[PDB]
Parts: structure tokens; C-alpha cells; sequence
């Protein structure tokens, strides 16, 4: 659920 | 001579607009393998990344949806249906393995060896860590250990070079973003994730003032994702 | 045939999973294997899965076709002939995919689904689905090919219309028939008056009897009545 | 730009 680099 | 390059690049752009990314990736793949030791442009480099990111992204998203149902069934003691989900997940894994191996080969053989500037080296070292990470997401046993170790090394290697970029440089921030994610999700080392992201963010904040109008939003976009992860991670 | 009941329940399960996974080509194939392996009628659930599957399979290619054609034309308009021709070749590739997908579902319709349809409900559904797939082909065909597929679509929609006369004017299947059939007149045949007349007539006919809208339907029926108005509003300017 | 049945 953590965002990585778009 | 360089006519084919202009043309593959045109087609890659065209496939992106059409939202046909496996094709976008194959166009950009053909740019990479052709190159005489000439470096990809910033524009090309980004197109290769966008293409692979989307090609892999859609399989990752299905992978997660399929897994969740698998564990939903497993927990409702519906075994016949659980196995069906599993056979389908494996098939998506086969696709993930292919696409990740493809880009990683290009990075090992073509991209990482030919890169000059601090920019490029960080950029490509980060990509390799990312794609090893994607393999790590679904792998098991010794595959997982292996790809975990190559991602770690790639991010370390990228970290080493990144020290030559300003703490607010978007490429330096993005690395810390993905490197910290790697630590938390794959290595299950919440402390080292939190620290890494905290450090990257604090180091950037300490310097937001020493930036210009037309440049600070690229930085804040990413410092923002860093805070959002910290918020999630800290009880 | 106990092995046949399970094989069907299994493909339905996989069709539903492929949908959740958003892998529609494979969703279509699961539902196709349900069709090709049956005794002389799909249920409402399956029929709907079949339609959703083909609709999305073809939908993403339709959307790509439109974007590529647009770029092809901006190029032609810019005297950039090389680029255009490339766009052109790329558009053909997508056309070849469209052709295969439409022909796949039309073959199933022609040989399997239309012949075994009992209810007026399912007869309309499948005739409509047939005009739609010929319409999708007409969208990118030109000259003689367009005419021939436009004629197959026209006939399918008429056939659906004849049977639809047995459904209430408020029936969602009948209303959806009129929406697509009028879209077909407008977009494919370039007959704006027949289109406007057909959508108007279906909207007015439904509205003559809003008091007869059943509680099980008034949602989908109003939705469709609203798309009919939206199209009228557009076609009317 | 006309909408067909979803």
C-alpha cells in the first residue's frame, strides 16, 4: 500500500 | 543510419497514445539494442521506462487482485476454487518474469555499462533495483533471496552515485522513495525504510528555499509521496 | 454429462476472475468455451458475461483505432506523408485485431446463440448483439466492405426490432436496442433524420408509459432513456 | 461522440 515513484 | 531510431521513437510515442504498451516497450527495446557507445536521450530513456513500467504495471495489478481472491477462497475452505486462482496467478507470473528479465538484460548488457553522467547512472541503477523488486514481489524461496539481493545491490550502487546530486534533485528523491519501499515491503525492515525516507525528506526540506520557481514542484511531488509513506508506516 | 456441468461452472468462475483481473481477451475466451460447449441456452448471468467480455476486448481496440486515425489525419493535414503512412500501417494492425474479435463473436452468434434463443427477451438480446458487432466492423471498413457489413447490421437490428414489438416500450432490452440502432443510423449510414426519428420515437413511447415502469427496472430504463435524450440533444444542435 | 449502450 506504499506508493512507489509514478 | 539513425533513421530507424527516429522512427521507433515515433512509433513508441504512437503506441503510448494508443495505450498499447507491450508494443511501446518493443519499439523502445529496438532503440536500445541498435545503438552504436551512444547514450539514450532523456526523452528516449523516459519512454523506455514509461513503457516497461506500464507493461509490468498491469500484470502487477492483476497479480494482486488474483492473489486476494486466492486467499479469500483458501480461508472459506473452497479448495477447488483456490487452485484455479493459483494456476491463473502462475500464468501472470510467467508474464511478469518475461517482461522483467527483458528490461534487466537491457540494463545489464546495454544501459548501465554505457552511461556517463551522474543522472544516467542513478537513473539506470534505480531501474534495475525496481525490476528485481518487481520479481521479488511474487517470488518465493531462493528466487526471492536472489532478486532481493540484486535489487539491494542496485539501489546501493545507485545510492553511492546519488550523493553527487543535490538532496532536492528529483532523481535522488525518487531513488529514496523506491529504495525505502524496497526495504519495507521486500526486506521487511521497517526501521531502515522509515529512516531512509525520513532522511531523504528532511535533507530536502532543509534546502527547498535554495530552489527556483520553475523547478520546485518536481521536487515537492516526490517529497510528498515520501511523507505519505512515512504517515502510513508510523503507527 | 456431470463433467459438463462442472466445466461450465468453472469457466464462469474463470470468466469472472479474468474480469476482476481486467484481462478481457482471456475473459472472452472463457465465455466462448462456455458457448461452443453447450446443449440446445446460456443463462442471464452468462449471456451478460459474454457481452461484457467481447465489449471490452473490442472496446480497447476501438478506442486505439480512433486515436491512431486522429494522428494519421493531423499528419496528412501537415504534409508529413512518411509519418501518416506509418500511422496508417499501425491503424491496419488494430483493424486486423478488430476483424478477428468481431468475427469470433459473430460466428458464435450465427451458428450457436441466435438459433437456440427461445424467449423474445434473448432473441432481441442476440440480434442486437449481432448488429453491434457488424456495426463495429463498419466503423473502420470502407467502400464495398462497409456497405456489406452495414447491410448485415441493418438486417440484425430490424430482426431485433420485429421481436422487440413484444416487449413493453419501457423494457431495458428494447430501449437499448433503439439507442444502438439509432446510433447505427447516425454514425454508420449517415442518416441523421432516421436516427433522430428513431431515438425520439423510442423516448416518447417510453415516456407515454412512465407510469408502467416496474420497480425491478426503472433504474436501467431511466439510464437508457437519459442516453437517448443526450444523443437527441447532441444530434439536435 | 454519441453514446451507445454501456
Amino acid at each position: 500500500r506504499a506508493i512507489s515513484l509514478p | 543510419s539513425v533513421n530507424a531510431r527516429e522512427s521507433n521513437v515515433y512509433m513508441a510515442k504512437l503506441a503510448e497514445q494508443a495505450e498499447r504498451y507491450d508494443e511501446m516497450a518493443k519499439y523502445m527495446k529496438d532503440v536500445v539494442e541498435a545503438r552504436q557507445s551512444e547514450e539514450l536521450t532523456v526523452e528516449e530513456r523516459n519512454l523506455l521506462s514509461v513503457a516497461y513500467k506500464n507493461a509490468v504495471g498491469s500484470r502487477r495489478s492483476s497479480w494482486r487482485i488474483i492473489s486476494s481472491v486466492e486467499q479469500k477462497e483458501h480461508s472459506r475452505n473452497a479448495e477447488d476454487a483456490s487452485k484455479m486462482c493459483g494456476k491463473y496467478r502462475s500464468k501472470v507470473e510467467a508474464e511478469l518474469t518475461d517482461i522483467c528479465n527483458d528490461i534487466l538484460t537491457m540494463l545489464d548488457k546495454h544501459l548501465i555499462p554505457t552511461a556517463t553522467s551522474p543522472d544516467s547512472k542513478v537513473f539506470y541503477f534505480k531501474m534495475k533495483g525496481d525490476y528485481h523488486r518487481y520479481i521479488s514481489e511474487f517470488s518465493t524461496g531462493d528466487s526471492k533471496q536472489s532478486s532481493a539481493e540484486d535489487a539491494l545491490k542496485a539501489y546501493k550502487d545507485a545510492t553511492v552515485v546519488a550523493k553527487d546530486l543535490e538532496p532536492t534533485h528529483p532523481i535522488r528523491l525518487g531513488l529514496a522513495l523506491n529504495f525505502s519501499v524496497f526495504h519495507y515491503e521486500i526486506l521487511n525492515e521497517p526501521r531502515a525504510a522509515i529512516d531512509m525516507a525520513k532522511e531523504a525528506f528532511e535533507m530536502a526540506i532543509e534546502q527547498l528555499d535554495k530552489l527556483s520557481e520553475d523547478c520546485y514542484k518536481d521536487s515537492t511531488l516526490i517529497m510528498q509521496l515520501l511523507r505519505d509513506n512515512l504517515t502510513l508506516w508510523t503507527a
